[PDB]
């Protein structure tokens, strides 16, 4: 099975502050047919369910400000928020879906620091 | 304007069954790959089962295959999952998914808690 593992666990920041999160696979999801990774990100906001952030690594889904961006091939990814907005406090996820079972990672919380 | 509303949750004694459904409206239905995942509390979601659009075909994490029947009905526009053999583990929230054909998962209903306790 291919294992996501996500770091930190958690992460306080404040408004307007750059935060990253980061996403290892133990295998590569790069596909060399295509040349994509099959490597996506959610947002789960309190109470909500997770919504679909960025997917094939970079791409930014409809909806979701240029703020979020997404980075990495292989098995290291990256997720950056460059300005933290008060609506952004939320646990975050990275999922494969390169082969099944499509697994995620255990989460990252980004908390708001004062 | 995808909306899927998950029932049927509830509460199942150790080794009962349960059937959840989820309802799909505002896009095509029947062309559309869908998806079971669960996430139990503090934890992150966890794939359960595939069907894919039209006709079907299906897969299961190897800790639900041969207790759990994911299955839909294109013209009802309806998804469901037949739970037998339930155990404390499988206690989380489950909610019905659309994936795009590459396998990400676009749109998420809003969940159905189970409850599995003695």
């Amino acid at each position: 099975d291919i294992v996501m593992t996500q770091s930190p666990d958690s992460l306080a920041v404040s408004l307007g502050e750059r935060a990253t999160i980061n996403c290892k696979s133990s295998q590569s999801v790069l596909y060399s047919s295509n040349n994509r990774n099959y490597l996506a990100w959610y947002q789960q906001k309190l109470g909500q369910p997770p919504k679909l952030l960025i997917y094939w690594a970079s791409t930014r889904e409809s909806g979701v400000p240029d703020r979020f961006s997404g980075s990495g091939s292989g098995t290291d990814f990256t997720l950056t928020i460059s300005s933290l907005q008060a609506e952004d406090v939320a646990v975050y996820y990275c999922h494969q879906y390169y082969s099944h079972p499509q697994t995620f990672g255990q989460g990252t919380k980004l908390e708001l620091k004062r | 304007e995808v909306q899927l509303v998950e029932s049927g949750g509830g509460l199942v004694l150790p080794g009962g069954s349960l059937k959840l459904s989820c309802a799909a409206s505002g896009f095509n239905f029947g062309s559309s790959d869908m998806n079971w995942v669960r996430q139990a509390a503090g934890k992150g979601p966890e794939w359960v089962a595939s069907i894919e659009r039209g006709a079907g075909g299906t897969d299961y994490a190897d800790s639900v295959q041969g207790r759990f029947t994911v299955s839909r009905d294109n013209a009802k526009s309806t998804l469901w999952l037949q739970m037998n053999s339930l155990k404390a583990e499988d206690t989380a929230v489950y909610y019905c998914v659309v994936s795009d054909n590459s396998g990400y998962y676009k749109y998420w209903g809003q969940g159905t808690q189970v409850t599995v306790s003695s």
